[PDB]
């Protein structure tokens, strides 16, 4: 439930984003910050140190296909449930994946979309992502209610 | 926190300085707008853009933070009158702490873009939670 | 979401329950063991000791309503989000209720079941009423999503 | 933690005595069941009911609780070397610690229920969460 000046400014300001950095930018930041999320990604190899987790191929490959299923979601903001249904599928029953997560991944992105755009990215605008990133976390764990 | 904790905040939070207050009230925007149920809290206020009340409270959470960074080392003593304030008195949601953590990162990150740097981000989120245990521990 | 079994488990020992202050018992738990919701029943009165709070007459009478809400949930456990549709409403646009104390009285309604059946409130038991507060809790939560 | 908390907490762990590995068995098994999730941790156990392996770390789990009812004031210095298992080797996710100290007070629930008050609820609570708060203290 995004109001037409919201859903234009959101829009606006994703055909602005280099898809192919700011997705492993996102995915890096989340392993470093909440260290146990780890875990699920062992076969990524060494994320020993900030450095590591960067600079490595399959961090920087996996996130183009996240912020790739981002670029999805806005396109259908009027069902989600129904774009993300696969996604819930492996995340809830394969991996197992806690929702508090999902959150965090959404929280990490906003951080780095202010990181990127600067004083673009205002509280207004801010408020509006907010809405996106919530809506996409409550879609990919619809598989546990 | 670490050593390389320390470092890394003390280095990010010295390069804010006279910035302290300004960036206090964008935070307290960026959450007024963000999360609505925030805004119960301050009935006595406006919470409207460029609200003169919001900018003198943004100094005062901003000062709060940089004794904190200059008592790293005893945050519950440095720190023990808030607590009082925000958990007896007002029964301030812990999850709210989360809430105001978050959009003070993105104020930091909108502002020294140089600085934050994946290594100071995961710096400041274990300073920010530290304060944040330190405001609930009455609970 | 419940199996056979897990429904005539969950349907059996709720009969059982003492209707006129199970309801009490588990809000007053809830507001001795997180202070903060206080803040939500100031016009209640006194809510200043642990013995104020259990003793508190309008903390029992709003503890039959909250109980009567959930035995109408366990009566439609295939459509909660069209029987929670009014509560959800008032606890989120009106009352602003973060929804993390949805869960929490739910697990407090867990606990004060377990203090009453003891040995009954067995380990599957317990598993069965998990999914159903979590059901309501989730439904409860829909008008942010 | 308050006097009173310590009070309450020593009252309640001085009744459940020699059944404390027994009771640390159940809250596993309750947990398993609860929120299978937890399950991904323990797939080098036979997660079975009466399993030895579960009974065997149920015994392990309360002696833990048993130190650190006996050490309330040096919590951090007692279970260190557990936070360094926990968060460094183990990875566990915060959000479980909660599972597992819910599903402890309904056990204790379920078999102290003369002991298992508001005011004892509330302070098993804040003793469990002090507990889960150093375990998680390497993050
Ligand atoms: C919040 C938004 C998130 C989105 C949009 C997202 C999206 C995706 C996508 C598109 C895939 C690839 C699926 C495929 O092509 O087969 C994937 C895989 C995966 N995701 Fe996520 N994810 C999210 C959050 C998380 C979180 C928080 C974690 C872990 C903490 C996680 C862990 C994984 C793992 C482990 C894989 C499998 C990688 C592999 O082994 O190939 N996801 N995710
Ligand atoms: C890092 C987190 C926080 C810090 C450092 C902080 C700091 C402070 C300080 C220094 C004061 C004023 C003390 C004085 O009068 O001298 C204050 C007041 C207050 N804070 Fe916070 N605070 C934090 C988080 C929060 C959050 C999350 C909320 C609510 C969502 C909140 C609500 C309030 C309220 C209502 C007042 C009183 C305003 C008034 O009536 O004048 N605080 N805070
Ligand atoms: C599963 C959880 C819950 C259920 C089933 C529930 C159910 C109800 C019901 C049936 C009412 C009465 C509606 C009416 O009379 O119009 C109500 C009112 C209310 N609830 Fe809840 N509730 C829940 C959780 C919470 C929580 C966690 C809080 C606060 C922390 C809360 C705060 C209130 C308040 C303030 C009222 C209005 C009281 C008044 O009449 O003055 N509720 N709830
Ligand atoms: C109050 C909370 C907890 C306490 C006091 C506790 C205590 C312990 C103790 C004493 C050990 C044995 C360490 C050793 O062998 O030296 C252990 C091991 C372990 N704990 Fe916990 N624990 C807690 C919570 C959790 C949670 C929430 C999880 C996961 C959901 C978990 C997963 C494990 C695992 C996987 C092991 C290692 C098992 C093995 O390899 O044999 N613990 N814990």
């Amino acid at each position: 439930h995004l109001t037409p000046e919201e859903k234009s400014a959101v829009t606006a300001l994703w055909g602005k984003v280099n898809v192919d950095e700011v997705g492993g930018e996102a995915l890096g930041r989340l392993l470093v910050v909440y260290p146990w999320t780890q875990r699920f990604f062992e076969s990524f190899g060494d994320l020993s140190t900030p450095d590591a987790v960067m600079g490595n191929p399959k961090v920087k490959a996996h996130g183009k296909k996240v912020l790739g299923a981002f670029s999805d979601g806005l396109a259908h903001l009027d069902n989600l449930k129904g774009t993300f249904a696969t996604l819930s599928e492996l995340h809830c029953d394969k991996l197992h994946v806690d929702p508090e997560n999902f959150r965090l991944l959404g929280n990490v992105l906003v951080c780095v979309l202010a990181h990127h755009f600067g004083k673009e990215f205002t509280p207004p605008v801010q408020a509006a992502y907010q809405k996106v990133v919530a809506g996409v976390a409550n879609a990919l764990a619809h598989k546990y209610h | 926190l670490s050593p390389a904790d320390k470092t890394n905040v003390k280095a990010a939070w010295g390069k804010v300085g006279a910035h302290a207050g300004e960036y206090g009230a964008e935070a307290l925007e960026r959450m007024f707008l963000s999360f609505p149920t925030t805004k119960t809290y301050f009935p006595h206020f406006d919470l409207s853009h460029g609200s003169a009340q919001v900018k003198g409270h943004g100094k005062k959470v901003a000062d709060a933070l940089t004794n904190a960074v200059a008592h790293v080392d005893d945050m519950p003593n440095a720190l023990s009158a808030l607590s009082d304030l925000h958990a007896h008195k007002l029964r301030v949601d812990p999850v709210n702490f989360k809430l105001l953590s978050h959009c003070l990162l993105v104020t930091l990150a909108a502002h020294l873009p140089a600085e934050f740097t994946p290594a100071v981000h995961a710096s400041l989120d274990k300073f920010l939670a530290s304060v944040s245990t330190v405001l609930t521990s009455k609970y």
